[PDB]
Order: structure tokens, then C-alpha cells, then sequence
């Protein structure tokens, strides 16, 4: 039973579905579960009471809004469930789950126990013929179509950089924080409070992530534009109330870079990135500098790739070709990977099948993996 | 390409020069 | 197979389900004579009511049952039932089942008395009560927006988003069409047209509902009323003598706009409905703005809705596109959705039953109504 | 110019005021501007149509009563002026404005615009020689004599824990809700509207609170006494009809535990409390369970304390020393501790003086405060 094969590329902040062999997702949607906060007195409503994808994101106002996952740890099982439930379901894929294998993604260096019970759902209550999981920073590689790479990546969750050589992950090599895209979205939040405009609901938090997404850039001085005093740019709401945003749009994506301001002594993006390359060998240096590939939402700021030079230039060695090289495609450059691996025939060698998880455990899939 | 979010304009990379 | 018995303050209104209009229209009035030693000429009814009251106005002292929306003489109230069902409609309240209506943030003892009316003293086999919004919406067709609802008894507010009511952003209002008239009748006394007594009552409601029309700017109407005589038109009593009034036509709606010329000191209908948007979540504002319903006798004053498509554009930002839906038949508006909701198969599994009251008592019905 | 210098302890609903190195504030008022409703036809009256202190809650039914201050955030700044210029006045302090330095009081996480209008106002309008902002946990810990502990409060405006440890306010672990005592005795008229005894005038609000303070009781399982049916105790009102209350008066103070009931998802006090703790640092987090302060009037509920300590049972970890101390005189507890801070001679270093202000302008009062 070798249909064509099914990639679910995880995340906190959006979850891409889709078929092996294709060009760009066709199902993107953010990964959240909404359920309504009102009653329903008047009849002919919004019927289920589970809301995932363009309904949830249609009607916000109604549902209370809660992610399942903080960080690639899926903290509410059950909500998961019900999101991979409607990923296959009628709505977005129009198939069984039966029919075809699975390519799982997941962040690296995370908990077991968490992957062990996302085979059993995948494998007890979807009933799917075979499963593998891989990490972000293989399937970046996968798509542009090199071996060589530092995959500094930024999600909604996790902020990491695994640096792979010639088809050599290094696993020690791995720096990892727990400081992304959700946090300096939280933190762009408390500082409007601090502004003046609060929101405190779930269904207002996805604003304070429009805003973020939209009017954001990453200033090259940051001393020097703190010294200076600001324009306040306007931003306008579905409500249609105006807001100044101020000095708010340069500080939140600070965060990144000073992990000090949320109050959690980190490392910050360009310092993983520069301690990914020291942690390697010393011959490897040279050519993990030169390939230093960007994917994920929170690398889409602007002047983010011009600062994260201008960091590495100020750590590494002096008289080094440093080239942080980003695709058009970052948000589905994961994706895409795993599309291309879910193509190949080797990929039919690496997954784990039904019968043998039956025979053996949680075991095998720990071996396969790595 | 078809899909919400993209960046026009931010190139592929950032480069440093190369010397001699 | 159902009976619809909207109990207005002003016109108790009802019918059968499934219907275009009510059958039983009348004034919720129980007049009694002026009780005096001399006696009376081959028998008369020691208490009228509805439209016998109304025709044999000059004796009797109109007292209504409710007022502002709440039954204060119970046994008043038992009697205009009475009249509704056999008299009126000319069936018993055995055989078929009775939805009633009240407006929103009433008191929970009047329910429990109000159907403890039904079961004991009237031997119902299924009752429901349902709010005056809720229906006025569902009688327009529209699941989502907001009905600025207004009768003689109270003015309210309950916005609504795809059939999910919001409980918390209704805002109740003390000022209905009961104040205005009595208004409209000190005014009236202010250019020497003195009306003291309760039949008097009822002939200045008439005057108000011909005469009476919504300003669009009320301190350039004062200055024509000044200048011009051409709007100051006449109307005839039942008596033959005729009265002529100028300023007091605007004057006496704009109350509704201004409840500082009343001394409530509380909103207008104009920010009542604004302040129960804003109150609402912030993704679910377009729509209570681009469905801004209304309902009820004191929403049939010619302009209304011009000024307050004026007023709620003021008062919101400039971006949004305002509407009010004001239908021809939004006088019975309450009643129409009564008639919808009790023809719809769903329906038919939400009444309470006897053996239920029986069971629990008055109050499962708070669990029933929302 | 170091005068004995002026604590203003700033609050929404009570203002309390007098100097530095007294042991409670000879001068406590509550923060509103009464202005007459009715016209003033006979001579021999009520002069200044602006009223304020103690004449204002002699002659409440007379004055169309508001609130400047909203959830420590002054929306009408020309009454806090007033009220500013009232307590400087001769009906109170007996004092100039040019002479003293100010110890103003502001919660955390308010509007930055809030408190340079508030520093343009005392600088400028007042001519003050040397201001200082302060917070009400740092306060309340000056009073009681401590470094260490969580300050939970609850006035009429704001509910915030702050964790402080050894003199070290951690402000990435300060929790805030706008749920206080006003959203408490506004849902507490609207639960009455719902027993019967309704109320709308903003005089007649001032009973609500006075039957909020005097009526009230926090049960320590809520299922248990929805099962059970209550007495229905009595309270006589400032003119003489007695009212029942019923359910009402130990389901108002229950919004401060559950902020669903008002409509509104936020934490709640209890899990504020918790939140404080657990976002502060591992080592220091048994030592905040161990100092637990409560200030504010709304901590004054019958069964409060009892009811804080059953939901920290519930939500910290097992097995360590809850102890939720609070001074005798809860109310004035901010007050006393901002009193000895203003006696102490560090006070001198901490403040921004007027020239200071002159020269740089907002950025030097955005330095000092915090
Ligand atoms: N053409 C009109 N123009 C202005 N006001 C009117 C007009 N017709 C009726 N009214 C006012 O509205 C009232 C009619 O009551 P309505 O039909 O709104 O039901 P109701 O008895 O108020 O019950 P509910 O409170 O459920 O609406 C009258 O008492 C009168 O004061
Ligand atoms: N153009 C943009 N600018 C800034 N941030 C963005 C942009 N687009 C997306 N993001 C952020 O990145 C997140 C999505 O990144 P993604 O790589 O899909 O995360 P994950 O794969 O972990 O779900 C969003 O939650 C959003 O906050
Ligand atoms: N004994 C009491 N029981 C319950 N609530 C009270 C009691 N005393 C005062 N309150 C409420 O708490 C408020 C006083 O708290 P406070 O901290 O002084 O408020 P502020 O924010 O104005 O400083 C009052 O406005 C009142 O509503």
C-alpha cells in the first residue's frame, strides 16, 4: 500500500497540509482551536462548536480561542487530535487516512513522550499505514536543493539552527531557545498596554499579530533610534479605531536579538546562530558561514537579515565571507522539503510501518528518526 | 506564486564582498 | 397548533403560529368605573377590558398591568389572558401550547409568575419565553446583528452574531413610549391644552403617533418653528373642538435623542445601541453596524431612522458604512418571529411540558430561555 | 526648597491625602465631581455648582455624580484637576501648591500618556517643586515593614500582583486585571434590576457600593450554595424601604474569582495571585508563597482570605507554607508606607524636580518613576 503520500508540516502558529509532489501547499491555515464564548439562543447558527481553519478565522469574535501547541509541545492532546481530524476531513483534504502514509514534522531536541504519544494518535485512532518524522532544518535544505547549510529558523514557537555538512546533521551542534514569533508577539502586546490600547480576549490576540506582521522592522542601531524620537505610525482595525503604534513596532522584535527584555537570560537568534557554527569542527566553520539559509515567519521583518549580518560580522572571526542566504518561499520551505523527501523512493526505507510499530514499540520510531 | 504571505524586494541573500 | 401571545406593555398582541399578522390587536387595558352609591341600568361588567375599555373611555380608570415591561397587578394581568384566549381568539389554552415574550434583564421572579399563571391557573400543555430582540431579529430573516427594539414599555438593546447572542452587552432602557406621551401631555399643558385624567391619556397616544415625527437636527427645526407656522398642524378630538400645536410635533420624540428634557439622565437610543456595539468583541462590530435592526411602536416615528443613521455615524469612526434596517413591518415585528420560531420543526423539542414543571417548578425556565 | 512634602495617594474610587511622617491620612474623600441636576430657582443656595469631598456625599441626590478615574486610568482630566485643586484648597489642606513636594501613586501597567499629563498637570497648572510617581505594592511594603512578599490589591479601580523579593520588583512578573470593586458593585445592581429592586441614577449607584461593603459574603464552595436556597436577608436603604437581597449579594463579589460571569476572560484575582508567583524565578517562588500581602477595599469581603487560600491549595504545588498576611488598616495601607517613604531622606534623590522637567521634559520623569 504505497499511495501518495500525505506531509503535515507542524507548528504553533500554522499547520500546512497537503500531497507529495506539489509546488506550494494548498492548505494552510492557522494551528488553533476555537470554541464559542456566547450562547446560542436564536436558531439556524454556527453549527459543531469546534471551529478550525477559515471558519475560526471568519468568525474570531465569537470563539475563544486556545493553541494546542507552545513551543512544538503539544500541551492540549485532545485539540490536536480534533485539528489532524479535520486536516483529513471532508472540509480540506477530501480523503482517508487510511489510504495514504504520513510525513510528521517536529522541532528538534524535543520532549520523547510528545513524539511517542503522536505516533499513537497517528497510528491507534487515525489508522495510518506508515509514519515518519523529520526536523525543519533537513527539509529547508530539501527545498532549495543543497546539503551544505546552518538552518537559522524562526517560527511562531522555537527559534533554532542545526548545522548539517555535506548530508551530516550534527546533533551536539543544535542550539535551541524557546523565544520566537508568540512571544514577541505577547511581547508587541503588553507594550500597546503601556501605549495605551489594551486587548486582553484570544479572539483580540490574532490583531496584535496582524500589527506585528505588518507594520514591524528591525532597526540596524538600536541605541541610535532609541536616542532619536519616533514618527508613530497609524494602523487601522476591523472595528476601524485608529492606533499609534510608536516606538512599540522597532522594541518588539528586539526580542529576537535581546532575549532580556520578556525577563529570560537566552542567547537571542544571532547569538545561536554564531554558537551553531563554533559548536561544529573547526574545518567546517568556514563553509557553514558561507551557507547560512533563513526560513519562518519571524525572519520576515524588515532589516532582519541586514542586522543578523551585521551581529555575525561583530562575533565571528574577522575576514570571513558571511552569506545568509533566504528564499522567496521561507514560510514554506519546510514544507516543500518534505514534499520533495515524500517523492524520492528512498523515503519508502525510512519511514516506520504499522506492522512494525505493532511488533516493537515506540523503540523503533526512536531509531528511525536518528 | 499563489499563497498569502510574501517579500517583495528583500533579495535572495545577504552578502559580504569577496577580497583577494 | 401553537398560540403567539407577544404581551406588550401598550398592544397585547396574538394569534397562531405560522401566520403573517395577529388576529387578537388590542390596548393591554382593564378599565373600572367610578364606583359611586347610585346605581346602574339593566347590568353592565364590573371590570373591562381591551377594546371595550378603549370605546368606553370617558368613565372608566385606565390602568395598565404592566409597566415598563414588568407586571405590577397580577390579577389584571389574568384577565387580559382570559380576554386574549376565549373572547379574542375564541380557543381554549388546553388544547394548544403558548409562547410568550419579555424584554431582556427583566426580573427572574415575573417568568416563574408568569408561567406559574399558565400551568395552574390556565392548564397549559407547553409554554415558552423567548426575548423581543431575539424574535424581532428572526421576523427580519437575518441570524447576525444588533435590534434596537423599542416599545411602550421599555427600550433595549440586544446584539446578536450569527445566531450567538450577546447576554452581557444588552444595555436595558427606562425610556419607552409611555414617557414620551406623557411628555407630549405636559408640553401640551404648557400652551393651555390641560390634560389631567387617564381617558385624556389615550388621546394624546393618538395625537403622538399621527403627529409626532424624528428631527433631523433639532436646533435648526426650533428655528423654523419660530420663523415658520406652515409646520404647526391641527388635529381633531373625538370632540368636536380642534387644537393646534407647533413646537411640540420634533419636540416630543427627541426625548428619545435628549433624556435630559424627561430627567432620567441616562443615554439616548442613538448611543444606548453604539454603547451596546463597543461593549461587544471587537471582531463583530461591521456586522451589529451594518445590521442595525429595529423593532416596535416607538420606531415608527417618520425620520427615525435618518437621525439615527445621522447619530451612530457621529458617534463611530468615519471608516465604517452604517444601516439601518427598518422594515414596514417593524410595529409587529416581536410577534412575527414568535410565529416563525413556533412553525419551525426544531421547535418542537424546546417547550417545557407539565410533567416537567411538575417535576422541577417555576424555575426551569431561566435553563430554558437562554 | 524642602518643605514637609505631600503624599496624594491617587485611587478611582476613594482619594486619600495629607503629609509625610503622620500615622493615617487625616484627609480621606472619594474620588468623584458631583454637579446639580435640578435648576436653582430660590436664593440662599448651594454655591460653585462643582462639588466635591464630603458636601458631595452630604448632598448626593442633588448631584449627577462621575467618576473621572476608570481602572486607575483618568479619562475626564479637568474633574481630577478640580479634585487636585480641592485637596490643595482650604477645605482640606490649608496649603500652597509652590511650597511642598508631591508623592503621587499610580498602579502598574498604566497608559505612559496618563502619567505625563499627570506630571504636565502638577508642573505646570499646580507650580510643583519636585514630583515622584510611586507604586501601591512598593508602598504597601514600606508600611507593613517588610522587603520580601507578593502584594495582591483590589480597590475600586485596578487588581494587580506584584512579586517582590528582597527589594527587587520583577515587572515582566506583574500581573494586572481591570476587574475591581466597581466592576463588582456594577454587577451587583445589574444582579439587583434581576431580584427586582432596580437602580439607574448615578446618586442612587452610591447605594449599591453601600450595600456591596455592608452585604455581601464570599462562600468558599460556590456549587454548594447554588444548591442551596438562601434566606433572603433584609438591608434598609438611606430612605427606609427595606429590600430583600437574596442571591445576589454573595454572587456579586464571586466576578473577582470568575471574570466570566461579567463577561470578560481574564485570570481572576487567585490566579493572578498564582501567575506573580510562577513567573518569577524557581528559587524564589516558596518564599512568595510564604509572604502574601492583600491591600485595597475589596479584599474586605466576607470569607475572601479564606476563599484566596483554598484556590492557592488548588493551584501551587503541594505541600508549602501559604500565609496571606494583610496590615489592620487595609484601606490606608499605600498611604502610610508612601508617608514614611516621603520622610526618609533617600526621598530627595528619587523625585523629579521642576527644573530637571524644564530642561528634558517626559523622558526624565519615564527615568525616575521607573
Ligand atoms: N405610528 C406610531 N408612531 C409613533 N408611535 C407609535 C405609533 N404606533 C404606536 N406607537 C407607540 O408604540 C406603542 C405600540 O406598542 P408596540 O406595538 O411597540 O408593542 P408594545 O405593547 O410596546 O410591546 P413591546 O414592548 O413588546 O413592543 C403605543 O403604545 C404607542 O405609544
Ligand atoms: N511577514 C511577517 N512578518 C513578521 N512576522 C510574521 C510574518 N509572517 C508570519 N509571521 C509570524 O510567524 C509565524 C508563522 O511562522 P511559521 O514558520 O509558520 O511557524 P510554525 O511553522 O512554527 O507554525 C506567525 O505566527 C507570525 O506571528
Ligand atoms: N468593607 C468593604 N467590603 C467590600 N468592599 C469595600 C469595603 N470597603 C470599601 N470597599 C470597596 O473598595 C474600594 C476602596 O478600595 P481602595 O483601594 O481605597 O480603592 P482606590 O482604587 O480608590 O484606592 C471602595 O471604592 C469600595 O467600593
Amino acid at each position: 500500500i504505497a499511495n501518495q503520500p500525505v506531509v503535515i508540516d507542524n507548528g504553533s502558529g500554522v499547520i500546512k497540509a497537503g500531497f507529495a509532489g506539489d509546488q506550494i501547499p494548498k492548505y494552510c491555515f492557522p494551528n488553533y482551536v476555537g470554541r464559542p464564548k456566547h450562547v446560542r439562543v436564536m436558531a439556524g447558527a454556527l453549527e459543531g462548536d469546534i471551529f478550525i481553519g477559515p471558519k475560526a478565522e471568519e468568525h474570531r469574535g465569537l470563539l475563544s480561542i486556545r493553541y494546542p501547541m507552545e513551543h512544538g509541545i503539544v500541551k492540549d492532546w485532545n485539540d490536536m487530535e480534533r485539528i489532524w481530524q479535520y486536516v483529513y476531513s471532508k472540509e480540506q483534504l477530501q480523503t482517508f487516512s487510511e489510504e495514504h502514509p504520513v510525513l510528521l514534522t517536529e522541532a528538534p531536541l524535543n520532549p520523547r513522550k510528545n513524539r511517542e504519544r503522536a505516533a499513537e494518535v497517528f497510528f491507534e485512532t487515525f489508522n495510518v499505514p506508515a509514519l515518519f518524522i523529520s526536523m525543519q532544518a533537513v527539509l529547508s535544505l530539501y527545498a532549495t536543493g543543497r546539503t551544505t547549510g546552518v538552518v537559522l529558523d524562526s517560527g511562531d514557537g522555537v527559534t533554532h539552527a542545526v548545522p548539517i555538512y555535506e548530508g551530516f546533521a550534527m546533533p551536539h551542534s543544535i542550539m535551541r531557545i524557546d523565544i520566537a514569533g508568540r512571544d514577541v508577539s505577547r511581547f508587541l502586546r503588553l507594550y500597546l498596554r503601556k501605549e495605551g490600547y489594551d486587548f486582553h480576549s484570544s479572539s483580540e490576540f490574532e490583531i496584535v499579530k496582524a500589527i506585528k506582521e505588518r507594520a514591524c522592522y528591525l532597526s540596524i542601531n538600536p541605541q541610535k533610534d532609541e536616542t532619536l524620537e519616533t514618527e508613530k505610525a497609524q494602523y487601522y482595525l476591523p472595528d476601524g479605531s485608529t492606533i499609534e503604534i510608536g516606538p512599540s513596532r522597532f522594541r518588539a522584535p528586539e526580542l529576537l536579538f535581546r532575549p532580556d527584555l520578556i525577563g529570560e537570560e537566552s542567547e537571542g537568534i544571532h547569538e545561536v546562530l554564531v554558537f551553531a557554527i563554533q559548536k561544529s569542527d573547526m574545518d567546517l566553520r568556514r563553509t557553514l558561514f558561507s551557507n547560512i539559509v533563513l526560513s519562518g515567519g519571524s525572519t520576515l521583518f524588515k532589516g532582519f537579515g541586514d542586522r543578523l549580518l551585521s551581529e555575525v560580522k561583530k562575533l565571528a572571526p574577522k575576514d570571513v565571507k558571511i552569506r545568509i542566504s533566504a528564499p522567496q518561499e521561507r514560510l514554506y520551505s519546510t514544507w516543500i522539503g518534505g514534499s520533495i523527501l515524500a517523492s524520492l523512493d528512498t523515503f519508502k526505507k525510512m519511514w516506520v510501518s504499522k506492522k512494525e510499530y505493532e511488533e516493537d514499540g515506540a523503540r523503533s520510531i526512536h531509531r528511525k528518526t536518528f | 506564486m499563489a499563497d498569502p504571505k510574501y517579500a517583495d524586494l528583500p533579495g535572495i541573500a545577504r552578502n559580504e564582498p569577496d577580497v583577494y | 397548533a401553537a398560540l403567539v401571545v407577544d404581551n406588550g406593555s401598550g398592544m397585547c398582541k396574538a394569534g397562531f403560529a405560522g401566520d403573517d399578522a395577529p388576529r387578537a390587536v388590542f390596548p393591554s387595558i382593564v378599565g373600572r368605573p367610578r364606583h359611586q352609591g347610585v346605581m346602574v341600568g339593566m347590568g353592565q361588567k364590573d371590570s373591562y377590558v381591551g377594546d371595550e375599555a378603549q370605546s368606553k373611555r370617558g368613565i372608566l380608570t385606565l390602568k395598565y398591568p404592566i409597566e415598563h415591561g414588568i407586571v405590577t397587578n397580577w390579577d389584571d394581568m389574568e384577565k387580559i389572558w382570559h380576554h386574549t384566549f376565549y373572547n379574542e381568539l375564541r380557543v381554549a389554552p388546553e388544547e394548544h401550547p403558548v409562547l410568550l415574550t419579555e424584554a431582556p434583564l427583566n426580573p427572574k421572579a415575573n417568568r416563574e409568575k408568569m408561567t406559574q399563571i399558565m400551568f395552574e391557573t390556565f392548564n397549559t400543555p407547553a409554554m415558552y419565553v423567548a426575548i423581543q430582540a431575539v424574535l424581532s431579529l428572526y421576523a427580519s430573516g437575518r441570524t447576525t446583528g444588533i435590534v434596537m427594539d423599542s416599545g411602550d414599555g421599555v427600550t433595549h438593546t440586544v446584539p446578536i452574531y450569527e445566531g450567538y447572542a450577546l447576554p452581557h452587552a444588552i444595555l436595558r432602557l427606562d425610556l419607552a413610549g409611555r414617557d414620551l406621551t406623557d411628555y407630549l401631555m405636559k408640553i401640551l399643558t404648557e400652551r393651555g391644552y390641560s390634560f389631567t385624567t387617564t381617558a385624556e391619556r389615550e388621546i394624546v397616544r393618538d395625537i403622538k403617533e399621527k403627529l409626532c415625527y424624528v428631527a433631523l437636527d433639532f436646533e435648526q427645526e426650533m428655528a423654523t418653528a419660530a420663523s415658520s407656522s406652515s409646520l404647526e398642524k391641527s388635529y381633531e378630538l373625538p370632540d368636536g373642538q380642534v387644537i393646534t400645536i407647533g413646537n411640540e410635533r420634533f419636540r416630543c420624540p427627541e426625548a428619545l435623542f435628549q433624556p435630559s428634557f424627561l430627567g432620567m439622565e441616562s443615554c439616548g437610543i442613538h448611543e444606548t445601541t453604539f454603547n451596546s456595539i463597543m461593549k461587544c468583541d471587537v471582531d463583530i462590530r461591521k456586522d451589529l453596524y451594518a445590521n442595525t435592526v429595529l423593532s416596535g411602536g416607538t420606531t415608527m416615528y417618520p425620520g427615525i431612522a435618518d437621525r439615527m443613521q445621522k447619530e451612530i455615524t457621529a458617534l463611530a469612526p468615519s471608516t465604517m458604512k452604517i444601516k439601518i434596517i427598518a422594515p414596514p413591518e417593524r410595529k409587529y415585528s416581536v410577534w412575527i418571529g414568535g410565529s416563525i420560531l413556533a412553525s419551525l420543526s426544531t421547535f418542537q423539542q424546546m417547550w417545557i411540558s407539565k410533567q416537567e414543571y411538575d417535576e422541577s417548578g417555576p424555575s426551569i425556565v431561566h435553563r430554558k430561555c437562554f
